């Protein structure tokens, strides 16, 4: 029982045998559950991906930082975020420090980034949880395979 | 066993960190950016938490304040002030309606 | 002198900021680089961060 | 005698125009233009067909659907005012055929299915088989390459005039081969002679050098007014060659080399002047490697790598005098037909004439044309077109979306009507000779009104130069009120330091400039222009100086105005003859014009020649200064 896996023409990877396959819709009137978005700038600066790039240009870093500063100001809840390796994460949060970036951020939610070490890691989720409840939600700037996407 | 900490050293080490002698590190970079050499020719100490300083001080006073408002309009003159032309038709003139 | 830091500074029109001939304006405790002929300022800071 | 050719069509002359006497099925069509929008809002706003050949579509509300149903319609002809608010003019002449990529017969069925039951006359509809879309391309054959587009009739009607006298398909869309390479000069008048346009497109495979085909430059693109024209121009692997409009004080080199690069051409620059050579080459260094790899400069006294490099910024064909510049030009001509053939990047092309441009296609075998011009028309003409030698007219821009987002000044047009003086009337109808134009350009009455309109702007420390077309006129009107000048015949080693007294370290504010310290070494670039005479010969150059001399106050404009713009007239001096014309223009502009005969103030002001004493000593002047006072050679 997986809500995740819905590619399944790359399912026999496994090679073992499925006879019962089925999907799922999920009839619901109001479409208001979900809202997925795909942001990819187009014919305006088209500068949105690094899948091999570092801190060698400004222009995907910048789009970054722009675009997640507004939605801290319209999330009524907390924001769980997530980067693609520790490598891009850190070159993108030292790259607002002097654009004057993550300062903002600063001002209205709570950062939380994921740390490396296992024990540091238990007691900075305990201060999300804490702060989203009693006060203003805060931000979560993780990565996609880290320790926060396992089964929180 | 202080050869290898630095594994890969084409050069007797550049300036990484010192770890024991931390307080003096302070010193050194204090001297150093008061005499002359100011920008970033500075370090400091990668491990525990790292240090810096040259030019970090509180200012404090009390004094100004009373009549400060009444040199606005001075300045403000060097601009240009909001008016229109002189309007002058030498026949009738307007009647709002 | 009143001891007050009056006399507001000398304003200077039409100054470039990276091929952007602006307008920086030297008002009294706080500089602001007004853009153009406009009622915002881009470029806003004081005589402190400076 | 014996000149006779054809043409001759055109007739609409006098006050009573009367065009209502050939329309044949006309009147019976207008009663069905009422009844349709009596019912829907939609089913409504046809074409107007006229017994001419023209339609007037929607202008009215082009928002942003509309606005994208004239952009085909415009594809035939030349390219009328689209962005007003009339009419949009339509036809079907000369540029059907390097515009898009679709036959004559598709764009009728849409025009039927406006009019609502109607169909436009039927003159217009045996006229569309005229010109078609055909190319070549350079690829692997290391020639040429002969196919174009998927259509179909684009290539039934060319079999009965090359491949009857000559062959084709030798070596090894239905592409051919090559005709030993040196078959090429008599194609190029053969398809033209019929009536089918030819359009040479992209792509090569000789003369390599700079490394690949990718050079070095960031995906990250900007300026979206350079993105649109960058589409329009090539956005899909075609040519299409004609002119692009673009505003002047927002890059108008910048476009050029941006677009060199998705072209992936060895394209050459051809300026106009000296400026243009240090203009294209700033764009070449925080953008690219070409300036220390492939750079070249045959003008200016450089030489830079006669023989490695294709990529040169030369000025035309300014280069090739008679028996003094012999084996100079020769070396120029004939090395250049071999390295290099790729696009002719041409830059302000509105006052040169077509004698120019018959030795510009002569030394250069350019296989494609760029149009890099602002302007519309060229030198104001109507009746004769000369745009078809060096790419017609392609697509302009919404000068309403420029001028409202950061890209020129928002400039107030104000017309100022100054009345003319008594005493130097009665000697402008007395003689007949070139004299009496100094006469009403010296006018004591417009002197005043100048004076009054630097010190209106003195106290707004604005950027303003006053215009001036005659060179002996401006230097009076700075020496009696104590302001520097400079003009032509100077000195080189002079203005290169009051040049810089102006933008890089100045220290004086009112210059006068006049046609030749703007396009020289430097944009002027100041906010606030005055217009004193307008009855000279450039009367077209003022267009473009428009838009390179009056910026904003910053490069980035919200929704505000600040800048002005003023215009000394005299009165009853035989000057609204070119007065009108400038209406035209302005309108297309986006540009707000009124006319202010008055100033209302004037008088009021300290200004000079308050009494009538002063005014009649300058009679004994102008009068006495000698018309030979031009330069100095014989």
């Amino acid at each position: 029982t997986s809500g995740t896996l819905s590619p399944l023409d790359i399912y026999p990877k496994i090679l073992d045998f499925h006879p019962v396959t089925m999907a799922t819709f999920t009839m619901t009137l109001a479409r208001v559950c979900l809202c997925p978005m795909i942001i990819g700038r187009g014919n305006d600066q088209v500068a949105i991906s690094s899948k091999f790039e570092t801190r060698e240009d400004i222009a995907v870093i910048r789009n970054y930082g722009n675009l997640l500063l507004e939605m801290s100001a319209v999330v009524p809840d907390g924001i769980v975020a997530f980067f693609t390796s520790y490598q891009y994460m850190e070159s993108t949060v030292a790259s607002w420090y002097e654009q004057g970036i993550l300062e903002n951020i600063q001002r209205n939610k709570l950062l939380f980034i994921e740390t490396q070490d296992g024990a540091e890691t238990s007691v900075a989720l305990e201060k999300y949880q804490e702060a989203c409840e009693n006060g203003r939600g805060a931000i979560l700037l993780s990565v996609a395979r880290g320790k926060v996407s396992e089964g929180i | 066993v202080n050869l290898a900490y630095e594994i890969l050293e084409p050069e007797p080490t550049e300036i990484p960190a010192l770890k024991q002698s931390k307080d003096h590190a302070a010193t050194t970079a204090g001297a150093a950016s008061l005499a002359g050499g100011h920008h970033r020719e500075a370090w400091a100490t990668k491990g525990p938490s790292y240090e810096d300083l040259y030019t970090q001080n509180v200012v404090i006073n009390m004094d100004d304040q009373e009549d400060l408002h009444r040199a606005s309009l001075e300045g403000k003159s060097a601009k240009e002030r909001p008016i229109w032309l002189r309007e002058s038709t030498v026949q009738g003139a307007y009647g709002s309606e | 002198m009143a001891t007050s830091s009056e006399e507001v500074l000398l304003i200077v029109k039409k100054v470039r900021q990276k091929k952007q001939d602006g307008a920086l304006y030297l008002m009294a405790e706080r500089i602001a680089w007004a853009p153009e002929g406009k009622d915002r300022f881009t470029i806003s800071h004081m005589y402190a961060d400076i | 005698p014996g000149n006779d050719p054809q043409e001759a069509v055109p007739s609409a002359a006098g006050k009573q125009v009367d065009e209502s006497g050939t329309k044949v099925d006309e009147y019976g069509a207008k009663d069905y233009r009422l009844q349709m929008p009596l019912k829907d809002d939609h089913t409504s706003r046809p074409l107007w067909v006229a017994p001419d050949g023209h339609i007037f579509l929607e202008a009215f509300s082009p928002v942003y659907k509309y606005a994208q149903d004239f952009l085909v319609a415009i594809a035939e002809p030349v390219c009328r005012p689209t962005h007003v608010h009339e009419y949009k003019l339509t036809a079907y002449s000369l540029y059907a055929a390097v515009s898009v990529g679709l036959q004559t017969s598709d764009i009728t069925e849409y025009l039927r299915k406006l009019s609502k039951t109607g169909v436009p006359d039927g003159i217009m509809q045996f006229i569309k088989l005229c010109t078609v879309s055909y190319g070549k391309v350079k690829l692997v054959l290391k020639h040429n390459r002969y196919f174009v587009e998927s259509c179909h009739p684009d290539v039934i009607q060319h079999l009965l005039q090359d491949p009857v006298i000559r062959e084709c398909r030798l070596r090894n869309t239905v592409s051919f081969e090559v005709k030993q390479e040196m078959i090429e000069e008599l194609q190029k008048r053969c398809i033209h002679l019929e009536y089918p346009l030819l359009a040479e497109y992209d792509f090569r495979n000789d003369s390599v050098n700079p490394d690949i085909n990718i050079d070095l430059k960031p995906t990250a693109v900007l300026r979206p007014y350079q993105e649109k024209s960058l589409r329009k121009m090539f956005g899909n692997g075609r040519a299409r060659s004609g002119v692009i409009v673009l505003p002047c004080g927002a890059g108008k080199s910048l476009v050029g080399v941006t677009a060199a690069c998705t072209v992936r051409k060895r394209c050459l620059v051809l300026g106009n002047s000296a400026v243009s050579v240090e203009q294209w080459k700033a764009q070449f260094k925080m953008w690219s490697t070409i300036d220390d790899s492939q750079i070249c400069r045959f003008t200016s006294d450089a030489k830079d790598k006669p023989i490695g490099c294709s990529v040169a910024i030369s000025t035309y064909s300014m280069l090739g005098h008679t028996t003094k510049r012999s084996w100079e030009a020769e070396r120029v001509m004939e090395w250049l037909k071999t390295q290099e053939w790729g696009l002719m990047i041409l830059d302000e092309v509105h006052t040169i004439p077509a004698k120019m441009f018959r030795r510009v296609l002569t030394i250069v075998q350019a296989h494609c044309k760029l149009g890099l011009t602002a302007t519309l028309v060229r030198e104001d003409d109507k009746i004769v077109d000369l745009n078809f030698l060096i790419g017609p007219k392609l697509y302009e821009a919404n000068w309403m979306e420029l001028q409202n987002n950061g890209y020129i000044a928002k400039v107030q047009c104000a017309e100022v009507w100054c009345p003319m003086s008594p005493e130097f009337y009665r000697e402008y109808v007395a003689i007949k000779t070139k004299k009496r134009i100094l006469l009403y350009t010296m006018n004591p009455n417009k002197f005043r009104a100048c004076q009054f309109l630097i010190k209106f702007h003195e106290r707004r420390n604005d950027k303003i130069i006053v215009f001036a077309d005659n060179v002996f006129a401006l230097k009076e009107y700075a020496i009696r009120l104590n302001k520097p000048y400079i003009y032509g015949p100077t000195s080189q080693g002079e203005r290169m330091q009051i040049l810089q007294n102006f933008k890089h370290n100045p220290k004086i504010n009112t210059i006068f400039i006049s046609k030749v310290g703007d396009t020289s070494f430097d944009l002027p670039e100041a906010n606030v222009l005055i217009q004193i005479s307008s009855h000279g010969g450039s009367r077209r150059q003022e267009a473009q100086r428009l838009g390179r001399v009056l910026r904003a106050k910053k490069g980035m404009v919200a929704e505000e105005y600040n800048a002005f713009f003023y215009s000394l007239v005299s009165q009853d001096t035989q000057e609204m003859a070119y007065s009108t014309k400038r209406q035209r223009f302005l309108v297309d502009q986006g540009y707000s014009f009124k006319v202010i005969t008055k100033l209302a103030g004037m008088e009021e002001e300290d200004l000079a020649f308050s009494t009538k004493e002063e005014q009649q000593q300058l009679l004994q002047k102008v009068l006495a200064a000698t018309d030979l006072d031009a330069e100095e050679e014989v």
